[PDB]
């Protein structure tokens, strides 16, 4: 197949290729969750560890007080958009004194995204990305894709096996906005669990949390931080 | 031969710019065709308009195009490429009147859109835009005055031409008409462009078929021509 | 495109300008259509051709559904998933992804199948090798 | 497969019923059949 | 079409092999070097539902063929199999088997009883970095 | 992966395209140089004068600054290159820091422009090998090897070129701290490591001594007949 | 045709390019929006599909705003038709900015049309995947309506079509009097039609979206006020039953 | 191989592309320059594929400068652009200098600019040929350039279709001296040689190099010279 | 591989990225390097791999100090080491500079990292050269948080890790550490452990001239290169 090797040549069936191997990249990654109260935006990540020894990546992302990110696929995309958000979050303030509307962002993002896509002259950004912010509309839960594609999701899911969490989320979609904080965590490191091999569990080594609400500040709990969480989880169904 | 030289504007043995050559074709793509004819103290345009589907402003689709208070023009082939080129037509002539002082004669505009061309081919990195134009002015001391432009940045004057699929046709039949001896008057000029367009497509057309376009001594100005007039004028033709 | 000349030969003299009653109908099927003489579709002779698409992703998850039937398939499966994810695929591929996900859960023992178990097949197929390939967290 | 279909007629699995063994040469591939063919315990039929 | 033979009994071999009722007890193994080249129509499953690939043994794998291959051989127990395992780095186990050759094709050159890791190295620079490895093998001065 | 393309990598992780460059260097003249308690010698093949050819211009032998030289390895166009780089690199930094390079920071300085030209596609990485000596202040005897790949290193002695090997192999053999109590016994180790290899020409070799802190002297043939004859003469007696 | 096509620079011999064309089924292949176009006023209708259930109501849009008189409805590779609306935006912008005055819509099709145009003359940008319609009114030149294609040809409409049914969906449009209808009677139509090439078999959950531009709004251009969406609505199963 | 990038050398001989281009001159109009005694004479053929062209509209031999006149062979947009060029590079010495631009250098500097489009990349070089008149400092001149950026300096000659019968007829005819008009009736006669179907008045262009500078023929002097036999 | 090796602007349809595994496999052609961090400090051990006597043994520089109290070990492309030791300690100066104080060993790795992975950026700083480097780096050192070891990789991820190998037989050396590691470590153990280790890996029977340790641990700087100790800790062993 000759229409394969470059980004800005049509297949004879109307389809760009690179953008379907992009893709595939973002399914390379681990898996990554995220849920919405009323009152509280709350994304939830599973991270690997290269060997025993070294530490678990990290896979929650700092951008705003206001503005946090959960990654999966290329890292170095991944460092890339989050400088992109960081910068631009710090301009808005910086000029107008306000905290950027998250779905602004989210276009920003997008349109930065879609031109390697169209130009020949560098790959597409093979990262997928969950946004999760607090603005004057409530929370929120964007999801993007390399193919500068962006979505309002209630509660997503992506990442390598990350299915079965969809099913679930959707199966008990219904409870997630009246729900608490407690409630809502409970729920997100559930499919988060259910995306987990059977013989694999959580533990407080490799799952790391995200929390946005009306009245705190993004916060990111990892290692014991997270103990209060985990603890009190239903135990896993045999 | 061909199958190496066919991919980039670079020479082949025997010097054949293979690219240049399959731009005319894509002019042929269009599946419309136009004839231009000058009479002694006229020029007139005609071509035929194709609606499809009744669900169009008949007035948007058009190929008769102002480019300047006296000067005309009629494109044919790729629409786009047709309307770019239009447009860097109207540039060029305002350019001119703002540079020199005073109108673009038609050769000259000509020119400059052959010179582009030109340039185009000789360099890589920019499709030939295969779209064929044909211009109608009055020039003072000169009459009226054909000229007509190609993708390759050939350009010649005429007294008759044709373009499009029926271009070889029409063409032909214009000639025979030509070495006759007429005084081609207005109504002679623009009965002999319809009955030529007609016999080439054999259809005898009704007046909403075709557009007109004519540039007269008298009054210069660069007129499209009415569903009222055009019908006057077909019936006129029929005697 | 002589034994074999001869006995197509045959045949086609057998079907040709014959059997104007229809009480009697033949199907061949060609893998490939480029070295099968013109003379055998003719015109009044084998008229008749059915071109076989490639199964698409609507139909590709029928046909897991299909094949999978006899299986014990946990409803939670996502047919449409794998549809989308298997991309030029055949009937033979999908039974194939099938029952090699069968035997990926009898080999882990689960009594079941899931929707990782029918990845984990279509990346085998392939012989892919899924595993973690750093520098991707 | 052959030794106890029970299993696989359990969770109506059939076997393969056909593999086909490649790399690059000097794997081993028919230093494996060789092998399998030692504990078969049936008729092995190779090829020419 | 000179291979006209050939193909007809390909045809006839891949459809007695499967298409309307097989006896469904023929289990069928294959091994061909470069597969690339076979047909679609045997290569489809159905007729081959498995594919195993037999790829380059890991260094894990390495070792274990080289401990297998030396058993047998006299050598003294202080070498250490896994710096071999390494030293080939890719390398099938046709290779391993070579190499232990070599090693005792050296000591016995040196009129000696048993091998010692010298043999071993000097066995593996022969039957691997002597065949193509010469380029930056002297020039390594770019890598440290 | 390939080999026609610098900036391509290689499923064992090899860059082809420089290890090819180095095949230029060793199919060079030989060169050797060893550093001594207060000299630092260098010789070079430097033979086949071609009958009717001058010889001043064909240079193998030059000095950076008055108290580093460096003799090369390899194409000679790109040698000539990098030298008058280097010179100039050398009397920029005299202007910008006040004191003279060290041997060191030319080597280095050396290293990064070949390197700079291995870095990227549209550019021929040079194939050529020097090998750099002198003393800095101070007074300490240095004596340093680059290769096209970008990396340097140090030597007590070291050879390139055509035969280096055995150069190497001998000079190791060799290299000792009694070959190196006086000048004259440093400069018969360079003379019969160079007569391994440059075989019976004796004419055929030109050593550059820069005797610790006055200047880049290159030895008269004269002189180079008087110390073959004594290396000749102390091998009669040693048998 | 083979050899030929793998840049949009390049010419068949049969004289075409295989690039556009190529771009041009990949807008077919995307769901459908039409739009038709009454006396007082125009009105668009998309028809957006659900997917996961997941997606919070209103995700991305597929029908924006130009300007506040103009409207664009988009139809293939929503990516890319997002860069054309920041492009249209950015040119009536200039042109206020310029000139003075809201830009006339036929002049701003035709701008950004020769945008589209021009991803087509090179090897290095490969054209665009996206096709979308604009309309607007203005007391001034009464009600306007146009369609741009990868190619880059804007002519302008009485009632338009793209997308995968837009043949079913032109057959049906030619069965109304658009000349003489007004633009609020003309929602409950555009309800019925793409209900009715809807598909609902074989395309699952799907929302209608709806845009409204004439003097019912004093020549701006807004989303259809809820409550008169669910009227027509109710309207258009009712038709099909 | 290769014959495809103007930048390779043949594993041997010489650059292709740069030979193709030559070749597509060569299918071109004839052109005929003959240097006379006292002055220089262009001839070219100027036949249109039907009568509906206007002949008064394009012309093929066009005054460089008040005593440069130029003709060409080959492909016409090409020769537009470096006429254009020619004539810029005349006024820029003209302003320099403050003298009409002897012939030669203008020949030099359009060899320089011609072969500038030879350069690597995928600028395909100039597919025309040109012959120069010019009659600076007393005597005239008569130069030769090509697309390869050679620049030679003739006596007479022709190029174009069929050039070699043109050169042959005129190494026969022409002995080396000859008046404008005589040289004139040489040209005419030479393009006869190949010329096809019957010479007309508006057939052929000439033009002629004098002491009072280049000039183009009208269509009532060339038809003069068309009749009186020849 | 069939393919979409040619460049780092092409994708597989498994979404690899090939010309990155590639480089990855380039670092497994240098000689190793164990790393160990303890609470008493940071020790790094490299198997100096010298080829002939002639050549000046410090010239083979597989341990830079980037500053003060932040040591380097690298093991792959020379040139590409180089550069990147260059960057850290630029990098470091101009911190310290600005800020007047000593910058955490994170903060190091990942400026360093932010210049590793632009390969292809089209708009990146003179570091990027297109084909992205070849040459792994292990960072040791004591900051505000005590003794950090950091892993880097040519891909520009960067870990933490208290204990590492890298290079050719980094497998066997990860291997042993994973069995011989516990947290309640001292410097001086951590040091025997590894020159252990490295010994058990390299082919060539463990000399004084065949390998190169350093340390940096809290009171002291990491100027400390045991030279002249190496004997003494290796007759102990
Ligand atoms: N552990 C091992 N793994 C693989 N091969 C081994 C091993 N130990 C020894 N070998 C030798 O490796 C060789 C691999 O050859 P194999 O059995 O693949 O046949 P072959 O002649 O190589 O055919 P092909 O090249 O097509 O595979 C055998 O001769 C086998 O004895």
């Amino acid at each position: 197949n000759q229409y394969d090797n470059d980004v800005t040549v049509w297949s004879p069936q109307g389809r760009i290729h690179q953008i379907e191997y992009a893709m595939e990249a973002v399914k390379q990654g681990s898996a990554t969750v995220g849920l919405k109260s009323k009152t509280h935006a709350v994304l939830v990540a599973l991270k690997r560890a290269q060997s025993e020894l070294a530490a678990h990546q990290k896979k929650i992302l700092h951008v705003d007080n206001h503005i946090g990110i959960s990654i999966a696929g290329l890292t170095a995309d991944a460092r890339l958009l989050c400088n992109f958000m960081r910068q631009e979050c710090l301009d808005s303030r910086f000029v107008f004194d306000r905290p950027l509307p998250v779905s602004r962002l989210v276009s920003l993002i997008g349109s930065k995204t879609q031109i390697p896509t169209q130009r020949y002259g560098r790959r597409p950004y093979g990262v997928g990305l969950l946004i999760a912010g607090y603005d004057d509309m409530g929370p929120h839960i964007f999801q993007t894709c390399p193919s500068a594609n962006y979505f309002d999701c209630r509660a997503m899911s992506i990442g390598a096996r990350s299915q079965s969490a969809r099913t679930y989320l959707e199966r008990h979609m219904s409870e997630f906005m009246e729900c608490n904080l407690n409630e809502l965590v409970k729920h997100g490191l559930r499919a988060l669990r259910e995306t987990l091999p059977a013989e694999q569990d959580l533990t407080t080594k490799n799952v790391s949390i995200g929390i946005v609400g009306k009245d705190l500040e993004f916060t990111i709990y990892d290692d014991d931080d997270v103990s209060p969480f985990l603890e009190g989880l239903e135990e896993r169904p045999q | 031969s061909a199958g190496f030289d066919r991919h980039i504007t670079i020479f082949s043995p025997e010097g054949r710019l293979y690219q240049v050559e399959y731009a005319f074709k894509a002019i042929n793509q269009g599946g419309l065709t136009s004839v231009a004819v000058r009479g002694k103290d006229c020029a007139v345009i005609v071509t035929q308009k194709k609606v499809p589907d009744k669900l169009l402003d008949s007035s948007t689709v058009t190929h008769l195009f102002k480019i300047t208070e006296n000067i005309g023009c009629v494109m044919t082939g790729m629409t786009a490429d047709s309307r770019s080129q239009v447009q860097r037509a109207r540039y060029e002539a305002a350019n001119w009147k703002y540079k020199y002082g005073y109108e673009i004669p038609v050769d000259m505009l000509c020119k400059r859109i052959a010179d582009i061309s030109q340039v185009y081919t000789q360099n890589a990195e920019m499709r030939p835009l295969g779209c064929c134009m044909i211009l109608i002015g009055i020039d003072e001391e000169q009459g009226p005055q054909v000229y007509k432009c190609d993708p390759a940045g050939y350009y010649c004057g005429f007294k008759a031409t044709a373009a499009g699929v029926k271009q070889t046709e029409s063409t032909s039949f214009l000639e025979k008409k030509v070495k006759k001896k007429f005084d081609w008057t207005f109504e002679q000029t623009v009965e002999t462009a319809i009955t030529c367009l007609s016999t080439v497509l054999s259809i005898d057309f009704k007046p909403s078929e075709i557009e007109v376009g004519v540039v007269t001594v008298e009054n210069p100005k660069f007129r499209i021509l009415t569903e009222a007039e055009i019908d006057a004028h077909l019936v006129a033709l029929a005697e | 495109k002589r034994e074999v000349q001869r006995t197509m030969l045959e045949l086609l003299n057998q079907l040709d300008g014959f059997q104007p009653n229809t009480q009697v109908k033949v199907i061949a099927a060609t893998n490939r259509v480029d070295i099968l003489d013109p003379a055998l579709l003719r015109s009044g002779r084998l008229d008749r051709k059915i071109e076989f698409p490639m199964p698409n992703e609507e139909a590709r998850a029928r046909i897991m559904q299909i094949h999978s039937r006899k299986m014990n398939v946990s409803p939670d499966v996502n047919y449409e998933e794998l549809a989308r994810c298997t991309d030029d695929f055949n009937g033979a591929q999908c039974k194939a992804v099938c029952v090699e996900a069968g035997m990926i859960a009898l080999r882990r023992g689960a009594t079941e199948l899931t929707h990782e178990d029918y990845m984990e097949g279509i990346l085998e197929v392939q012989a892919k090798k899924k595993a973690n390939l750093q520098y991707y967290a | 497969p052959l030794l106890h279909p029970e299993r696989f007629v359990n969770l109506g699995i059939e076997p393969p019923k056909g593999v086909l063994l490649f790399g690059p040469p000097g794997t081993g591939k028919t230093l494996c059949a060789r092998a399998v063919a030692n504990r078969t315990d049936a008729c092995f039929i190779r090829v020419i | 079409g000179g291979d006209n033979e050939v193909q007809r009994t390909m045809l006839e071999l891949i459809n007695q092999l499967d298409g309307f009722d097989p006896r469904g007890n023929i289990k069928v193994l294959m091994a061909t070097n470069r597969p690339d080249t076979l047909d679609p129509a045997l290569m489809r499953p159905g007729r081959l539902d498995r594919k195993i690939e037999f790829s380059l043994p890991d260094l894990e794998g390495r070792t274990h063929i080289f401990k297998i291959h030396a058993r047998s051989m006299s050598v003294e127990r202080d070498i250490r199999f896994e710096l071999l395992a390494r030293l080939c780095p890719n390398s099938t186990g046709a290779e391993i088997r070579s190499v232990c050759t070599e090693a005792g094709m050296f000591a016995i050159r040196a009129r000696r009883k048993i091998a010692t890791e010298k043999d071993f190295l000097e066995a593996v620079n022969k039957v691997i970095k002597s065949y193509a490895k010469f380029s930056a093998t002297p020039r390594y001065m770019t890598y440290n | 992966s390939y080999d026609r393309a610098i900036t391509v990598f290689s499923p064992d992780g090899h860059l082809f395209q420089v290890e090819y460059a180095q095949e230029a260097v060793k199919k060079g003249s030989t060169a050797v140089g060893v550093r001594g308690r207060d000299i630092v010698v260098l010789g070079v093949e430097k033979k086949s004068v071609a009958k009717l050819q001058d010889e001043r211009t064909v240079r193998k032998i030059c000095a950076l600054d008055d108290n580093v030289c460096m003799a090369f390895a390899g194409l000679t166009a790109d040698a000539r290159i990098v030298i008058n780089r280097a010179r100039v690199e050398c009397q920029s930094h005299r202007l910008t820091v006040e004191d003279p390079v060290t041997v060191e920071y030319i080597t280095r300085y050396i290293a990064s422009l070949k390197q700079r030209y291995t870095q990227s596609n549209g550019r021929r990485p040079f194939g050529i090998s020097a090998l750099i000596v002198g003393f800095d202040f101070d007074g300490t005897p240095r004596l340093y090897q680059t290769d096209p790949s970008g990396t340097y290193h140090a030597w007590k002695a070291n050879a390139i070129g055509r035969g280096a090997k055995s150069v190497r192999e001998f000079l190791e053999k060799n290299y000792t701290d009694e070959a190196i109590e006086t000048d004259d016994l440093t400069i018969k180790l360079v003379i019969k490591a160079l007569l391994e290899v440059v075989q019976s020409g004796g004419k055929n070799i030109e050593l550059a001594v820069m005797r610790r802190d006055q200047s880049l002297k290159i030895l008269n043939p004269e002189e180079i007949e008087k110390y073959v004859a004594e290396i000749e003469k102390e091998k009669e007696e040693n048998e | 045709g083979t050899g030929y096509d793998l840049s949009a620079s390049t010419f068949s011999p049969d004289g075409r390019v295989f690039q556009v064309e190529y771009a041009m089924k990949a807008v077919e292949n995307s769901s459908t929006a039409i739009g038709i176009r009454c006396k007082d006023g125009v009105v668009f209708g998309v028809e957006k599909l659900v997917l996961s259930k997941l997606y919070e109501e209103g995700s991305n849009k597929r029908l924006f705003n130009v300007d506040r008189h103009v409207g664009m409805a988009v139809a293939g590779l929503l990516a890319d038709a997002r860069s054309l609306a920041d492009i249209a935006r950015e040119e009536a912008s200039n042109f206020r900015s310029n000139f003075g005055y809201n830009i006339p819509l036929k002049h701003l099709a035709d701008r950004v049309a020769m945008y589209v145009h021009a991803y087509t003359l090179y090897s290095a940008v490969r054209p665009f995947g996206c096709s979308f319609m604009l309309g607007s009114y203005s007391v001034n030149d009464g009600a306007q309506l146009y369609m741009i294609d990868p190619s880059g040809v804007s002519y302008g409409y009485w009632g338009c079509a793209i997308g995968k049914a837009r043949q079913a969906a032109k057959t049906e449009i030619e069965k109304l009097q658009m000349k003489e209808m007004t633009c609020r009677d003309i929602v409950k139509e555009v309800a019925k039609i793409i209900y009715i090439v809807h598909d609902e078999v074989k395309d699952k959950a799907f929302e209608l979206e709806l845009s409204w531009v004439g003097e019912l709004t004093n020549g701006r251009h807004e989303i259809v006020p809820k409550d008169i969406r669910e009227e027509a609505e109710k309207y258009a199963k009712e038709s099909l039953k | 191989g290769y014959s495809f990038s103007l930048t390779t050398f043949s594993p041997s001989g010489k650059l292709v592309q740069i030979e193709y281009a030559l070749a597509a001159v060569a299918g071109g109009a004839p052109s005929v320059g003959i240097k006379a005694a006292n002055g220089v004479v262009l001839a070219t053929e100027k036949k249109q594929k039907s009568i509906l062209y206007d002949e008064r509209s394009v012309h093929k031999v066009e005054p460089i400068t008040k005593h440069i006149g130029l003709v060409y062979s080959g492909m016409g947009p090409d020769y537009r652009v470096l006429v254009h060029r020619a004539r810029k590079l005349a006024q820029q010495y003209y302003l320099v200098y403050q003298e009409p631009i002897p012939t030669a250098q203008l020949v030099q500097r359009v060899a320089s600019v011609m072969q500038e489009y030879t350069q690597s990349g995928g600028v395909r070089p100039f597919g025309v040929s040109l012959l120069i008149c010019g009659w600076n400092e007393g005597r005239p001149y008569l130069f030769q350039s090509d697309p390869s950026g050679a620049y030679f300096a003739w006596k007479a000659t022709a190029m174009g279709k069929n050039y070699v019968n043109g050169k042959t007829f005129l190494e026969k005819r022409y002995n080396e001296d000859l008046e404008l008009e005589d040289a004139i009736h040489t040209a005419i006669l030479t393009l006869k040689e190949s010329f096809e179907g019957q010479m007309t008045e508006d057939n052929i262009e000439v033009g002629i190099c004098n002491e009072a500078g280049f000039r183009r023929l009208t269509p009532t002097e060339v038809k003069d010279y068309l009749a009186a036999i020849a | 591989r069939s393919e979409y090796d040619r460049g780092v602007n092409t994708f597989s349809p498994e979404g690899r990225l090939f010309q990155v595994e590639y480089a990855i496999e380039a670092i497994k052609l240098g000689s190793t390097a164990i790393g160990i961090q303890t609470s008493e400090g940071v020790c790094l051990a490299v198997e100096k791999r010298i080829t002939s006597p002639l050549m000046e043994p410090s010239s083979i520089e597989k341990i830079v100090e980037i500053d003060a109290h932040i040591g380097c070990a690298m093991s792959g492309l020379i040139a590409d080491a180089k550069t990147l030791i260059d960057k850290a300690r630029v990098e470091t100066q101009n911190h310290w500079f600005t800020y007047n104080e000593t910058m955490t060993v994170e903060s190091v790795t990942q400026a360093v990292s932010n210049l590793a992975l632009q390969f292809g950026e089209e708009d990146a700083d003179p570091g990027a050269m297109s084909r992205p480097f070849g040459v792994a780096l292990l960072f040791g050192g004591v900051d505000e948080k005590g003794p950090q070891l950091f892993h880097m990789d040519p891909s520009g991820t960067f870990v933490q890790c208290d204990a590492r190998a890298i290079g050719s037989a980094s497998e066997g050396a990860q291997s042993s550490l994973q069995e011989v590691y516990h947290k309640s470590m001292t410097l001086k153990e951590a040091i025997k452990s590894s020159l252990i280790i490295l010994k058990q890996v390299m082919e060539e029977k463990l000399n004084a001239t065949n390998i190169e340790l350093a340390t940096v641990q809290p009171g002291q700087n990491f100027h400390m290169f045991t030279k002249e100790e190496l004997e003494e800790v290796i007759k102990d062993i």
